């Protein structure tokens, strides 16, 4: 929420705390980061549309900052100066080595390790469109999304961490609470992604 | 994984023991906090009494010529004074009293007549003239150290006239008339009953032969007895304990039914037939080794009849004036000790003060209405021998007061337990501490009857071989909260408690913890 | 995470220990290597394309410094004078004995132990480029990626270590914690590789 | 003003735990007389806090021996008053439950 | 979860002690009720005697 109610809730729940608010702040921030590193991506982590321009003869394109994983039913889009566009395809490096030396429009790419590579290599500067999942520390919206939605996970995990530090039993209980909450949010993600889609074969 | 410890098993001030093995509630280092039945208490606070000497206050004393009268004498260089009505001074001997005497006089009580003796001046007594004067037939050549009293026998002293100040005693009196010294005193002449006796011994008999209904006894450096049952030459010179010697003149034995004795070596209690140290393994070491007094004298002890306590004012090394600034307190009703810290002070005694406004009243009226006989006041405290302290840095004296405030400033209080018995709790309710297992704190909660806040400091230490190190925690007002949170881990556990409060009532406390490793260093 | 919040976290969670900072350091370092030796490999350890220059008349090729394994989808490529090349194929040494005593461009590559081998012997000077996972230290990257990615795994595992040396019970609690994180990490890695590729049965 | 109430140890006599806050259940009194006596109930937040008072209607012992009330405080206080020809108090029993810990 | 307390161990009128630590049957504040062997008793009631000054 407003980052204050959360702190006072943490203080009240774990035994009417008075002065550990500094440790509260330090360890709380840590929580948001930890959760982000975890295999799951909630919807409100999704970044807005991005674009980039790359110079001629440079088939290597570095990863966008704060990137984690691309959007599944989204894909890399090539935008031309005439307003016309196209969506490039993805293949493993191996499949795509063949084109080494074919000039023209870009068509494919590979994730590789940290840099994007397009084997159809243009001879001029060119613009790209991209979408991906980004950390909250690196998004351009004013407020941190995590506080607003899923506060509870955030309340619990910091407490689980805070309580586990002092070697206290209830650590397992709070960890179970956090696990239940995470399963709930994982269900809720699919609740929205496939909310009202209509499908038919072809 | 928690230990609750309480402070009403009534252990004393115990710094000499192995501090880690101290039982529950034992004190490592104390600051003028009183251990009582209900728990730790504050024994401090002082009202301002009405007496005023307007001169140097070295020795003070209380006496009365009649019921309802209160008189005090303040003695100094060249000077002794009076404290009565609203005028002082003008009681000292005719000449300048003697050459800059200071903390070297003495006062004794015999019947109703007040007696004073000084090292550098002949003894003068007070009579109806209001001027201290020498004894009637005592020759002028004499000069005296210390004087004492006994059954109808004044001047049970031990110093000769001059050139022989070393080892003496003379039965100066005869069967005296109550209220006046015997008409003669002659010892060598066989007119009646008097004489001079050596009482051989290595040491010098220093002061009064003390007290006791059956007889009085004292020592040069081994105790000696006096008993007047015989008739040929009355009294029977005899001795009791060779070993025990006493260090200071004002290191006096108490007037209690039991005798409270302080020695060079130890602190012993007896009444003539059986002896024992009051606190051998508990208090003996710290009292002497707090500092080499190095000003052996000016260490005096008085009694507190109201509450079963006795105070031994002793110098602090930090103190440099030679003033005690500190006092050792022991309870005679129950074997518990306590220690106090105070402002610099010179001497103390007990008595009473009855002062009020008197001659400036409004109605000049006739004697058919009641004065009320000087009505009102501490009429209750007239039975109460409240103590009076000659504080070095004040013109007016003060008396103790339950509210722990000096005059308008407040007096400090510190409570320290260096280490706690914390760890495995066995079959018995009381726990036993395991050194091998290093441990982490969880929380602290204190049982207190008051409402005023108290600050808390936390100490930590690596190993027992290591020293102690300190940390401070913010206080908490007991009204709203009883717990404080902190995180730390050390070898042994230390908390330091300080309080600037009107009243402090400590009852018990509980500590939560967990075994999370073993000893490293 | 800045290699300093790690030691602070270790002290805080371990129980606010103070004077072990050197020990903490020794251990964190001991740890990153251990995890690196592990059989699983995360996704940030693939090196930038590195190439090697080979002298004629020699078949064996030294392995790159601190090598761990090849890339599943990338292969040795030779770049000729014209700039183009061909993808070499690998086979067990036994199957490659046949081309012994033959003439041409290289064609087959075999692992041996420390040395790659080229049995079609290149009679002249030659070069190949590879894509391989490498030890963390060797990689140029200004900073340790392990510090950025899954710092929680790192925190947990070192804590276990000291605690094991401290013969305290909760060593396991931490060990188990490492595991969840490790599993999750594998999920992220597997989740990311296939993020936007479309497969066809041909 | 306060009763030794709480954990009962190996010995028959109980020992009171301050840390655990507790809830009342019921009261029953052992009396030889027949005349009724009134009962007042006191509650207090913490030992540092003072005492506060509440009143409960009396019960004639002839028909009933128990009274029901619900409350929770730091320490437990009951105040007994009697305008009766004869008062014979013997013993009493208190039912309770540990349902939390000390707050203030 | 219940405590039964009795009043025949014969403790006196004990206001000075730490009142919370008082043993079973001890009295905090009393009003003219007599502690006896069987239990608490009323010691009161007055006949009118024949004297008249």
């Amino acid at each position: 929420m407003d980052k204050a109610t959360l702190v006072k809730t943490i203080a009240y729940r774990m035994g009417n705390v008075k002065g550990q608010d500094t440790a509260i702040d330090f360890e709380l921030a840590l929580s948001i980061e930890r959760l982000e590193g975890q295999e799951f991506v909630p919807w409100f982590l999704l970044s807005e549309n991005n674009f980039f321009e790359g110079t001629a003869q440079e088939n290597r394109i570095p990863v966008p900052r704060g990137f984690i994983r691309e959007y599944e039913e989204g894909s890399l889009y090539l935008r031309r100066v005439a307003g016309t566009g196209k969506c490039l395809i993805k293949k493993s490096q191996d499949q795509l080595l063949k084109y080494e030396g074919m000039t023209g429009e870009p068509s494919h790419y590979s994730l590789t390790n940290q840099y994007f590579r397009i084997y159809p290599v243009p001879q001029e500067d060119f613009k790209v469109e991209l979408l991906f999942y980004r950390k909250s520390s690196t998004l351009n919206v004013e407020d941190n999304p995590w506080y607003e939605y899923a506060a509870e996970l955030l309340v619990a995990e910091t407490i689980w961490a805070m309580l586990s530090a002092r070697r206290d039993k209830m650590a397992d209980y709070w960890k179970s609470v956090a696990a239940d909450q995470m399963r709930r949010l994982t269900i809720l993600d699919a609740e929205r992604r496939l909310a009202n889609q209509e499908i038919f074969m072809g | 994984m928690e230990v609750t410890h309480k402070q009403f098993d009534l252990s004393g001030f115990l710094p000499d023991q192995a501090p880690d093995t101290l039982k529950s509630g034992a004190i490592s280092r104390g600051f003028n906090v009183k251990p009582t039945i209900l728990g730790w208490e504050k024994s401090g606070g002082f009202r301002e009494t009405n007496t005023a000497p307007t001169n140097e206050k070295d020795f003070i004393f209380f006496w009365s010529p009649a019921i309802g009268d209160n008189r005090w004498f303040s003695g100094g260089d060249k000077t002794v004074q009076q404290v009565e009505g609203n005028v002082v001074s003008d009681v000292s001997r005719t000449g300048g009293y003697t050459a800059a005497a200071a903390a070297r006089w003495n006062a004794v009580n015999f019947n109703g007549v007040l007696l004073m003796n000084n090292e550098l001046d002949s003894p003068q007594y007070l009579a109806a003239s209001g001027k201290l004067e020498d004894f009637p037939n005592l020759p002028s050549n004499v000069r005296f150290r210390t004087v004492a009293v006994y059954k109808n026998f004044i001047l049970g002293l031990g110093v000769n006239f001059g050139s022989g100040f070393l080892d003496d005693e003379i039965y100066w009196s005869h069967q005296a008339d109550p209220g006046t010294m015997p008409p003669n005193w002659d010892y060598a002449n066989a007119a009646s009953d008097s004489g001079r006796t050596p009482l051989p011994s290595e040491g010098y008999c220093v002061t009064s032969e003390e007290l006791g209904s059956m007889n009085i006894v004292y020592k040069s450096d081994s105790i000696w007895t006096m008993q007047l049952i015989g008739g040929q030459w009355i009294f029977r010179f005899e001795n009791k304990f060779p070993g025990q010697g006493i260090l200071n003149k004002k290191s006096v034995v108490s007037f209690e039914g039991k005798h409270f004795v302080v020695t060079q070596k130890d602190i012993i209690v007896h009444d003539g037939y059986q002896v024992r140290s009051v606190a051998d393994k508990r208090v003996r070491n710290f009292f002497f080794t707090d500092m080499n007094s190095d000003y052996f004298e000016r260490v005096f002890v008085v009694k507190d009849p109201r509450v079963a306590e006795v105070y031994v004012f002793y110098p602090s090394k930090n103190s440099v004036d030679g003033l005690c600034d500190r006092a050792l307190v022991w309870n005679w009703r129950d074997d518990v000790w306590s220690l106090l810290n105070l402002r610099p002070l010179k001497h103390a005694a007990y008595g009473y003060e009855i002062t009020g406004v008197s001659i400036t009243w409004d109605n000049f009226v006739g004697g058919w209405e009641s004065t009320g006989l000087w009505q009102a006041d501490e009429d209750v405290a007239k039975y109460a021998p409240v103590l009076h302290y000659s504080f070095r840095d004040v013109p007016k004296l003060l008396a103790p007061t339950p509210q722990a405030l000096f005059i308008d400033e407040e007096i400090e209080a510190v409570w320290e337990r260096e280490d706690i018995v914390i760890g495995s709790i066995s079959r018995d309710g009381v726990p036993y501490q395991d050194y091998e297992r290093n441990k982490s704190v969880s929380s602290i909660s204190f049982d207190v009857d008051t409402t005023e806040p108290f600050d808390v400091y936390i100490g930590y230490k690596g190993s027992l071989e290591d020293s102690v190190e300190w940390e401070f925690a913010g206080t908490v007002n007991p009204m709203e909260d009883k717990r404080l949170f902190c995180l730390l881990t050390a070898g042994l556990f230390s908390m330091r408690i300080i309080s600037k409060a009107q009243t402090f009532i400590l009852r018990s406390y509980k500590i939560t913890y967990e075994f999370a490793g073993e000893m490293w260093a």
